[PDB]
């Protein structure tokens, strides 16, 4: 009842003896291989901790150390990034001419002619243009010299060492206890106020002391070497007052509540700074301060050891109505017992958050000169979209895993979940009908438009010029956003984003940064396509989750496990009934959704936003506003998008972009390679390996580890893995080549 | 309905009867093997064809054989 | 009871959930109007022949007597013919 | 120590060390003798 | 207190009772639709269903068809609605031919939600369905004619 | 000699709110099944069709749509709890057919009153080639 | 010459490819300073290009109408360096690999767990067997004559 620190000493000895024993964690795998299937199982069950043991404490300690190892690897990755920015980059040249220099941080060795990939990136540098956007981040933070990036890389290496050591420590030495992990109130309190609150406050402290002044000097055109060091703004406050006058007071308005003085460097002007194209740094610092205060407050909701505060158990149990019975009672016991339930929730939320990040970073460019680096923006958007989609599919997978393994109404019951299970049929049937209706009333419109345009009837299509389907709701919403500053937002000087407010076109260095985005029949059709694809993905995954235990076809499916091939050719055929195969198909459908999403983004930005601006204000977009007429047709998507914009990747040979031309075809290859696995079954392959084994045994060269074709589940896993890799890498090469050439 | 047959290679381990999810297999007394028992399929009208019995037979080759035949409501696993 | 080996219609839910069983709300005269004028259409075999043949002849009439002002296929090309890549 | 050497003899680690040594050798061969579509020494 | 209850008190019948399923407004409204008037000559119920659907079908065909903007003949697009009624009257006809035989009784439930015995709806009989198809056709073509009969003083004609 | 217990209607059924996985028109016009068991106390058990139900103390009767649902529930009644169970088939006429345990002994336990059905007295590889049964209604395994 | 081809030392398209390639690299060179590191890199690539083209033309490579070295694998003794000689070198290396791996599998086939030495390599045994492939065409040929290479009745 009293939250406190609880660990055990030396639970597991540090020795290499278990290193030399493959499959030590599993009791069936530890005997060594009789056939080759063993080799695969060792990797498939490598991280399935709750199948290695049933003790929740061992599982929690393993998970803790795995988190520490992941943090070590992420810190090592960041160390590499900052070190490459310091040692093999042209960041100092990009800092003087950000509008002409191409950001590059990788230089290849000259061995087999690959030095052609070291292309002219400007600033007297031959390298590979980077789209990660680290240059924009390092500029926004105020970094100028390579020495600061060196020191950041060294600090990241030290932190990777710290994380690795802590991972060893909290498993082999002082390893925490189960109740320690289960102190959810204390943990949420420290993550809201200690982690997020103090983190936002620390970053706001950096931004008001380094980012704002150094970036003022960078905007003014001062040479970065002639710019004062950041710590010189912490000693002589005259330097800070000459840029932001309120720093001459000295925390006095903060304590006396004269905060109106701080409006010089803590503003609410919104929009974009027209010199850099990013959000006003004063606004971002003010934002981080507000976020810090909000999270520092929110980290006090949950009781711990001093009576005051909430207990999540009471809050859950108190929320029950006439439709859901005694709902929420029992959820606190579920979410404090099952790791997979927490993982499902957090994967869903983190993936949706990544998607929200992808939208918010394009519509509100946070870093200077990011909005005009079209390659960096496109790459960031697409990457975050893929991350979010994958994480949501994983949420589905782990929800199904919890259903199969941690669900038991006789011990940890919940009324809401039981009620959901008692009408899974209605839920799935209704989602099925919604998916059919959306498939007809989105893609069927595209087929209608294709058939009308082919028959010489352009007025019988669904177009901005013919049968119009205007997204009136979204148009009215963005209009209400445009008129909000000065009315329903008096403190706001301009619009929340530039895509709202009419007019106010921001351009940087001859290229546009942002302008009001049109919304027409094409946008309507594409948004309905997105809704439909999301719905079908949700249908697949949720239907897999709800029917994980039982169904009219197999009433004992839970006994077969979470990951099993089938249950025989009987009942007409029972292939792909496990929840694992539902995740397997949801992978394909998440791909099919996210691909259309990112293609929509690419064509929209290249047609109605991105382009070149004249001296007199004439903006010509990368494609001549062809989105309204061409994207309302499948043939238009085939011709005016793929066939036209793949030119750069099919012409990149003999230039620094030829690596993208190679990856294009290689990803085509692996994508088609997956089709061998997805279209076939392991019986034929085993019968082939039989004759091959005959051939080997004829020459006294057959292995003891008897070769065996991949398992059915492994066949599907390899198939979907290669399919996803091929498709995503093809789109990656295509996007990068196109946007780096025409950007 | 699906046809199920038991061959005299059966050793009488009663594993096909334990794995059967619709109670099609039985263990009858016999004199051929050591356990004094062999399998029989007297209720193939309820057989669904899952071949869960064949997955559990230790005989090489199998002693239970499920030959998928004419589909019925019972063999298709329909609750409707 | 809910399980009764006598009446299995009540045991297995063979009920009429939304059947009214009330007398007719359609007044007389009106019903006799429809029962005498929709009388020959209530022979399913005769209706099937009447629908197929009548509908097919109706379709054949409006297709054979089509108009160029309504269908571009009957109006034909109004422009002089084009010239192929090499041939006519 | 003996357990550490037994780990280094496992299939992936032996493969990496063997293929790394092989990759480095072929790189130096194509570094001192680049291109070469033929066997020129006859 | 709870809102969702098993279907007619039996939890092992695959359904539930909800405000959408079991509610006085829904129960009365469905009990007063011609398809659920289990004691009325199916010819008349077909007339009503045919009149309602034939009347409704004219709108979409006229306002969305190919001749929609050629106002010279677009109002005659009710022919398409009438043709669909013909096609649907075939679908209705061929359905009963396969479902019910001449001498077969009714397949409708002969019970009530309260257990009492009931006379089965004659719609699930060969002659009953034949009257419904004939009624749906007669009301159908009448609904299309009556809908096309009106044309003016409407905001979407 | 064994005598199968007759199906006694009006036997209590477990406490359950209802689910969508229950009976359909197949139970009305085709067939349905009924499993019965004794049980010592009031417990919770997972339903092979939906969520959870409260197993009543004393005799229990549960009607399902498929036979496999009955044996699956019975196997769990015999594993998690220690409960004997029987189940029958019910045709729309009202007739009842006893199914399992047929002999009153479980099928995995040898019982002397059982006769062989479909037992071929040869190695599985001693079946004949399909040409030798061509144009006949035979199969190489029916013999 | 053979198959209508002309030797690359005589082909004009071959020399035009060398010209255009070097001039393309020089066009990239004018952008950078003479003392720059990209300049020395581009100059080294130009020298490497001259060396490559000169070596191809010197060793009797035949060129087509495209100015690209075509290889003749019919066995003509003027071009054994294009296939037969490197192919014999490959077959020596491939036989070495297969023979050493075969010697390893034979040596561990009588172990208590032969699968143990297949997923955990016996490096001492391997290091002792890697040099038997040096004489693999002999040891294999003798095992062919003595009936030791092929398992009897399989
Ligand atoms: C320059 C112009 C003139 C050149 C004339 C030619 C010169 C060639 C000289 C070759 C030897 C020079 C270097 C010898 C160093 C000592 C290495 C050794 O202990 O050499 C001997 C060893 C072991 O010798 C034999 O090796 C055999 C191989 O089986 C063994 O293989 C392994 C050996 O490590 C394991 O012990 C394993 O358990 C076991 O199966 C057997 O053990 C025999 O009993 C044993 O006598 O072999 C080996 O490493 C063979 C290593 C040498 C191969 C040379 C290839 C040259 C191409
Ligand atoms: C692009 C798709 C694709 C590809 C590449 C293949 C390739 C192959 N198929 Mg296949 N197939 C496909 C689609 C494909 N198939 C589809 C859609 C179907 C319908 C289901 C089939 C059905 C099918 C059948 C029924 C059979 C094959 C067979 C084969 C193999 C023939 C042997 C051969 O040619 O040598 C090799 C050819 C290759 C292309 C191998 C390329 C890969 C090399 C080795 C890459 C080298 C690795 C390199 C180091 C990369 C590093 C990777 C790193 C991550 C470790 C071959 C590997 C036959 C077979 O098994 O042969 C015995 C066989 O019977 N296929
Ligand atoms: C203000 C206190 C505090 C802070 C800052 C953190 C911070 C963190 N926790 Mg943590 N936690 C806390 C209190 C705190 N926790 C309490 C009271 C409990 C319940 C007893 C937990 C239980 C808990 C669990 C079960 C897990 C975490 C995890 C994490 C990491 C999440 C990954 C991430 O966000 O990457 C961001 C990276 C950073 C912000 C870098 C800063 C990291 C600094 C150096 C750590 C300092 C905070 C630490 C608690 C201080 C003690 C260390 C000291 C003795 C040396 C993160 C670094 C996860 C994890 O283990 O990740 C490895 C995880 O599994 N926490
Ligand atoms: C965790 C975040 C953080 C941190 C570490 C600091 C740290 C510091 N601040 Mg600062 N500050 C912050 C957030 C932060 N601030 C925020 C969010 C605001 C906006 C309200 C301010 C506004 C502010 C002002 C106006 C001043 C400082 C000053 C200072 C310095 C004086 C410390 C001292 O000597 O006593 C110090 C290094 C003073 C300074 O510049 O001293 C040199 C000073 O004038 N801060
Ligand atoms: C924080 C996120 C997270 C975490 C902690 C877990 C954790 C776990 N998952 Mg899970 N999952 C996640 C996200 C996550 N997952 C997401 C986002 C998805 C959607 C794709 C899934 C879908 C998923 C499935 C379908 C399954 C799991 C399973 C598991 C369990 C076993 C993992 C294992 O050992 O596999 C071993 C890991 C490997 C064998 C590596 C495979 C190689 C990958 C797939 C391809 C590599 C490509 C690479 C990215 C780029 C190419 C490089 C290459 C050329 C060299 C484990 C507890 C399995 C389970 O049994 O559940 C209990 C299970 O079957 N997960
Ligand atoms: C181009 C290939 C293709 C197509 C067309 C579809 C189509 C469909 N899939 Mg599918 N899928 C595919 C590939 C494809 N899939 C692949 C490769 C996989 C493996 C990963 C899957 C896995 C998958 C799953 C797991 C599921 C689906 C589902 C669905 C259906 C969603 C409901 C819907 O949209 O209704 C609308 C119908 C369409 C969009 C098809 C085109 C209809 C046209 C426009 C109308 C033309 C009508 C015309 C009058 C025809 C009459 C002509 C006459 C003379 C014959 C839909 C019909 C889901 C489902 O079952 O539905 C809920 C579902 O669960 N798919
Ligand atoms: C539902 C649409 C909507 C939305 C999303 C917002 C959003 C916002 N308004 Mg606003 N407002 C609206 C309608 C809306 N308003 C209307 C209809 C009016 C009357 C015309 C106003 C009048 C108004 C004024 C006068 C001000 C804002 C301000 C603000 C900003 C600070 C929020 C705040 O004041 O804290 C919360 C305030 C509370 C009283 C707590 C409300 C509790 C909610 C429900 C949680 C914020 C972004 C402030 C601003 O300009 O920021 C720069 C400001 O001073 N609004
Ligand atoms: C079976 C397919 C195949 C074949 C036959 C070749 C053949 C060749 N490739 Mg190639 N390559 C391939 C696939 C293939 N490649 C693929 C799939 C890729 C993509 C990854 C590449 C990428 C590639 C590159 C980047 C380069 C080549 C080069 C070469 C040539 C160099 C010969 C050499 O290394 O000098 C001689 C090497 C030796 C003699 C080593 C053997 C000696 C041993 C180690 C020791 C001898 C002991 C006695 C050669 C003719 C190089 C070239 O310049 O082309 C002219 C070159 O730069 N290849
Ligand atoms: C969120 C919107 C859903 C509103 C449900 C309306 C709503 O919230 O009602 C609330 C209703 C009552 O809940 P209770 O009173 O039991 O709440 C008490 C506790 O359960 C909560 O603490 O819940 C239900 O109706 C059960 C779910 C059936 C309804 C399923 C319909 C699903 C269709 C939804 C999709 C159409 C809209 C899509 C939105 C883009
Ligand atoms: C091709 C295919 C196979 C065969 C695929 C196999 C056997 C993959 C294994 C091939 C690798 C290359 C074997 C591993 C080789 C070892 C790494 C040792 C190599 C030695 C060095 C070169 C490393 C299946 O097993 C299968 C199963 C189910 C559905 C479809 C399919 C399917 O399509
Ligand atoms: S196939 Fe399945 S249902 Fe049929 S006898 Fe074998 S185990 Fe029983
Ligand atoms: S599984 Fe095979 S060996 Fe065992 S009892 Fe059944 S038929 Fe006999």
């Amino acid at each position: 009842p009293e939250v406190k620190i609880l660990v055990d000493r030396d639970p597991i000895k540090t020795s290499f003896e278990q290193w030399a024993k493959p499959g030590h964690f599993s009791r069936t795998i530890a005997k060594g291989p009789d056939t080759t299937t063993w080799i695969w199982n060792l990797h498939a069950d490598a991280h399935d901790f709750d199948s290695h043991t049933s003790d929740l404490e061992e599982i929690s300690r393993k998970v803790f150390s795995a988190h520490f190892g992941q943090l070590s690897i992420i810190f090592l990755w960041l160390s590499g990034m900052y070190f490459h920015g310091a040692r093999f980059s042209n960041y100092e040249a990009w800092l003087n001419d950000p509008t002409h220099i191409r950001p590059s941080a990788q230089v290849v060795w000259p061995i087999v002619g690959q030095e052609i990939l070291n292309g002219d990136v400007g600033g007297g540098f031959r390298g590979i243009q980077i789209t990660s956007g680290f240059f924009q981040i390092w500029r926004a933070s105020g970094i100028t010299s390579e020495l600061q990036l060196y020191c950041t890389a060294i600090g990241a290496l030290v932190f990777a060492a710290l994380m690795l050591f802590a991972g060893w420590f909290h498993y082999h030495k002082a390893a925490p206890k189960l109740v320690w992990f289960q102190d959810v109130e204390s943990m949420l309190n420290h993550h809201l106020a200690g982690l997020l609150g103090l983190g936002s406050l620390s970053w706001a402290g950096h931004q008001v002391h380094v980012s704002l002044p150094i970036n003022q000097f960078l905007n003014a055109g001062v040479d970065p070497k002639e710019i004062p060091l950041p710590h010189e703004f912490i000693l002589n406050r005259d330097l800070l007052a000459q840029l932001y006058p309120s720093f001459a007071e000295g925390a006095t308005p903060f304590f006396t509540l004269n905060w109106s003085k701080y409006a010089d460097f803590l503003t609410f002007r919104g929009g974009l700074d027209p010199l850099t194209g990013g959000l006003w740094l004063t606004d971002i610092a003010h934002h981080h301060l507000a976020i810090a205060i909000l999270f520092l407050i929110a980290g006090h909701m949950y009781r711990t050891n001093w009576g005051i505060g909430h207990g999540i158990k009471d809050i859950l149990e108190a929320h029950k109505g006439p439709f859901t019975g005694q709902g929420h009672k029992g959820l606190y016991e579920i979410l404090t017992t099952s790791w997979h339930a927490q993982l499902s929730i957090n994967l869903a939320m983190l993936g949706s958050l990544t998607i929200i990040v992808a939208h918010h970073m394009y519509a509100m460019p946070p870093y200077p000169y990011l909005a005009t680096d079209y390659g960096t923006q496109l790459s960031l958007f697409t990457h975050h979209m893929w991350i979010g989609g994958f994480l949501i599919v994983g949420a589905a997978a782990h929800a199904a895993i919890f259903m199969v393994r941690d669900y038991d109404p006789t011990t940890r019951y919940n009324d809401l979940l039981d009620r959901v299970l008692r009408h899974r049929d209605a839920i799935i049937s209704h989602l099925n009908w919604v998916c059919i209706f959306l498939g007809f009333h989105s893609f069927g419109l595209y087929i209608h438009n294709d058939t009308m345009s082919a028959l010489g009837r352009p007025q019988d299509m669904f177009s901005d010029t013919a049968i119009q389907l205007q997204p009136v709701f979204a148009q009215w919403i963005q209009n209400t956003h445009a008129l909000a500053p000065g009315t329903t937002a008096p403190g706001a000087t301009t619009s929340t984003s530039l895509t709202w407010g009419g007019g106010d076109l921001v351009s940087v260095g001859g290229k546009v940064a942002l302008l009001p985005i049109p919304l027409g029949t094409a946008d309507f059709l594409v948004h309905h396509i997105h809704a439909f694809t999301i719905h079908v993905t949700v249908l697949i995954l949720l239907k897999g989750v709800l029917f994980a235990r039982s169904s009219r076809l197999i009433p004992d499916k839970a006994n077969l496990g979470f990951r099993f091939p089938c249950d025989g050719p009987g009942r007409g055929g029972t292939c792909q009934v496990s929840a694992w195969d539902h995740v397997f198909l949801g992978l394909f459908w998440m791909y099919n959704a996210i691909s259309v999403v990112i293609f929509h983004f690419s064509w929209k930005m290249q047609s109605d936003v991105w382009g070149s601006i004249n001296d007199q204000g004439v903006v010509t977009h990368i494609t001549g506003g062809n989105f309204a007429q061409s994207s309302i047709t499948i043939n238009g998507w085939l011709r005016d998008f793929l066939w036209a914009q793949a030119s750069q990747v099919i012409q990149s040979y003999g230039s620094s972009l030829s690596a993208y031309g190679l990856f294009f075809l290689g990803a085509h290859f692996v994508w088609a390679f997956s089709l061998m696995f997805l279209f076939s079954g392991r019986g034929y392959w085993q019968e082939l390996i039989e004759s091959i084994v005959w051939a080997h045994n004829k020459l006294k060269v057959a292995p003891a580890t008897q070769p065996r074709a991949l398992s059915i589940v492994q066949g599907r896993a390899v198939g979907v893995t290669h399919y996803l890799l091929g498709g995503i890498a093809t789109t990656w090469a295509f996007f990068l080549a196109r946007i780096i050439a025409v950007g | 309905s699906h046809s199920v047959k038991i061959y005299d290679t059966c050793i009488g381990c009663t594993q096909c009867v334990r794995a059967c999810p619709t109670d099609v297999l039985e263990m009858i007394p016999w004199g051929g093997c050591k356990a004094k028992q062999i399998a029989s399929a007297p209720r193939t009208e309820d057989c669904v064809g899952c071949k869960r019995c064949e997955s559990a037979c230790p005989t090489d080759f199998l002693s239970v054989r499920v030959y998928l035949w004419h589909e019925t409501t019972r063999s298709m696993g329909l609750a409707y | 009871v809910y399980f009764d080996l006598e009446d299995l219609g009540n045991t297995t839910g063979q009920w009429d959930l939304y059947g009214s069983d009330a007398p007719s709300p359609y007044n007389s005269l009106q019903s006799k109007f429809f029962e005498t004028f929709a009388a020959p259409f209530t022979k399913r075999g005769l209706l099937l022949k009447f629908l197929i043949l009548g509908g097919g002849s109706t379709l054949a009439y409006f297709s054979a007597t089509a108009s160029g002002d309504i269908l571009p296929i009957k109006k034909g090309p109004q422009l002089p013919p084009q010239l192929g890549p090499r041939l006519g | 120590m003996r357990d550490l050497k037994t780990y280094l003899s496992v299939a992936p680690v032996a493969s990496t060390l063997w293929f790394a040594a092989l990759a480095g050798l072929l790189i130096e061969i194509n570094r001192f003798f680049p291109d070469a579509l033929t066997f020129p020494f006859f | 207190y709870q809102v969702v209850q098993p279907i007619n008190g039996d939890p092992f019948i695959g359904s539930l009772e909800t405000p959408v399923t079991s509610s006085p407004l829904v129960a009365w409204y469905l009990s007063n639709l011609p398809g659920y008037r289990t004691a009325v000559n199916p010819l008349l119920r077909g007339i009503e269903v045919g009149l309602a659907h034939g009347f409704l079908l004219v709108g979409p065909f006229v306002k969305a068809g190919p001749l929609r903007n050629t106002e010279i003949a677009g109002q005659a697009g009710s022919l398409a609605a009438g043709g669909l009624v013909v096609i649907l009257s075939i679908c209705l006809t061929i359905y009963g031919i396969s479902s019910f035989n001449e001498g077969d009784p009714s397949t409708a439930p002969s019970l009530t939600l309260t257990g009492r015995k009931k006379q089965p709806d004659q719609l699930q009989t060969a002659d009953g369905w034949a009257k419904f198809t004939g009624g749906f056709f007669f009301g159908g073509i009448s609904g299309v004619i009556w809908a096309f009969f009106l044309l003016y003083v409407l905001d979407l004609p | 000699g064994f005598t199968p217990p007759e199906l006694d209607p009006n036997t209590p059924s477990p406490i359950f709110g209802g689910s969508t996985g229950g009976l359909l028109r197949k139970a009305q016009v085709e067939e349905f099944y009924v499993i019965t068991w004794e049980s010592p106390k009031e417990q919770i058990f997972e339903m092979p069709t939906g969520g959870a139900a409260i197993m009543r103390e004393g005799p229990n009767l549960l009607k399902l749509a498929r036979k496999e649902q009955c044996l699956a529930l019975g196997t769990r009644l015999r594993s998690k709890y220690k409960i004997k169970y029987q189940f029958y088939r019910v045709f729309p006429s009202g007739e009842v057919q006893y199914l399992h345990p047929k002999d009153g002994v479980y099928p995995e336990k040898v019982n002397p009153g059982r006769q062989g059905v479909g037992v071929n007295f040869r190695s599985i590889g001693k079946n004949v080639s399909p040409i030798e049964v061509k144009f006949t209604g035979k199969q190489p395994y029916d013999l | 010459d053979i198959a209508g081809l002309t030797p690359c030392k005589d082909s004009k398209q071959f020399a035009k490819r060398e010209k255009q390639s070097i001039k393309k690299l020089e066009s990239s060179l004018k952008l950078y300073a003479p003392d720059s590191a990209p300049a020395l890199a581009i100059n080294a690539t130009i020298e490497k290009t001259k060396r490559r083209f000169d070596n191809y033309g010197k060793q009797g490579l035949l060129c087509g109408a495209d100015g690209l070295p075509h290889l003749i694998v019919s066995g003509d003794q003027r071009h054994w360096g294009e296939f037969i000689t490197p192919g014999i070198l490959f077959l020596y290396i491939a036989g070495w690999i297969g023979w050493v791996g075969r010697s390893y599998l034979i040596a561990i086939r009588d172990d208590k767990k032969p699968t143990q030495k297949e997923i955990i390599i016996d490096v001492p045994l391997a290091t002792g067997l890697v040099f038997r492939g040096f004489s693999w065409p002999i040891a294999a040929y003798r095992e062919l004559l003595n009936g030791e290479l092929v398992a009897k009745d399989v």
